[PDB]
């Protein structure tokens, strides 16, 4: 499981 | 959940204001079945209260349906951040969420 700030 | 849609429309060295969380396409994501409750392989960790996201009405525990037209109900996390980003100012999300 990854995580991103968009 | 419910699905909304949200328009979200920033500058350009701004972001749209969230976080988004999900399985990696290293995982078997052929495999991946939706249900109610898991309706989809990206959500929202979360919302900056100070962003676009938030104002669109966007919450933490969202679930991404679509990105400008495609859906990514089982789509890999990096390739999804990839659709996000290449709409660069604009994005029209659907999302499913518990309000």
């Amino acid at each position: 499981i990854e995580s991103t700030e968009i | 959940y419910f699905q909304s849609v949200a328009i979200l429309q920033k500058r350009d060295h701004e972001g749209f204001g969230f976080v988004l969380r999900g399985a990696k396409a290293e995982t078997p994501i052929e495999e991946f079945t939706p249900t109610p409750a898991f309706p989809a392989l990206q959500y929202l960790e979360s919302v900056d209260v100070e962003g676009v996201a938030w104002k669109a009405g966007l919450r933490t525990g969202d679930f991404l349906i679509e990105v400008n037209g495609v859906n990514v109900v089982k789509v890999g996390h990096k390739q999804v951040v990839g659709l996000i980003r290449q709409g660069g100012n604009r994005l029209v999300m659907k999302v499913v969420s518990v309000t």
